[PDB]
């Protein structure tokens, strides 16, 4: 049942993308797009709530401790700005 | 017998002045840097 929630509540089409490349034409796939899609938001949610809440970034260390372990692993970051930011570049 | 009594006390006031701004100042730099230590969290995980 958690499995079935999580689902209903997530695959829903207008977060879903059909994507294809190689030697195809569009027009096929937009049309086994409708044949075999079609039919998933006849539904659409009233009062769901599937919105994303942003993630506080926190300076911290988390140090793990282990001599029997042959090397360090060392992982070290700042905050970064998100997919969105032109910034990336 | 003491002609510098007047000064030393000016100097004096200033000394507690200064001291009483400096002391909280100094003493709020050296929490924050050991505010890592204070607040740190341990945990023991053996297998």
């Amino acid at each position: 049942a958690d499995l079935t929630e999580y689902l209903s509540r997530h695959y829903k089409a207008p977060r879903m993308v059909l994507a294809a490349a190689g030697g195809l034409e569009h027009r096929q796939l937009l049309d086994l797009a409708q044949k075999h899609f079609s039919g998933l938001s006849g539904t659409y949610d009233e009062d769901a709530v599937p919105t994303l809440s942003p993630c506080r970034f926190t300076g911290s260390q988390i140090c793990h401790r282990e001599d029997g372990l042959p090397l360090a692993h060392v992982a070290i970051a700042v905050e970064g700005p998100g997919w969105a930011h032109p910034d990336n570049v | 017998a003491e002609p510098e009594h007047d000064h030393r006390k000016r100097m004096g006031l200033k000394m507690l002045l200064m001291m009483g701004l400096l002391l909280p100042l100094v003493y709020a730099m050296k929490r924050h840097k050991w505010s890592v230590l204070k607040s740190r969290k341990l945990a023991y995980r053996p297998p």
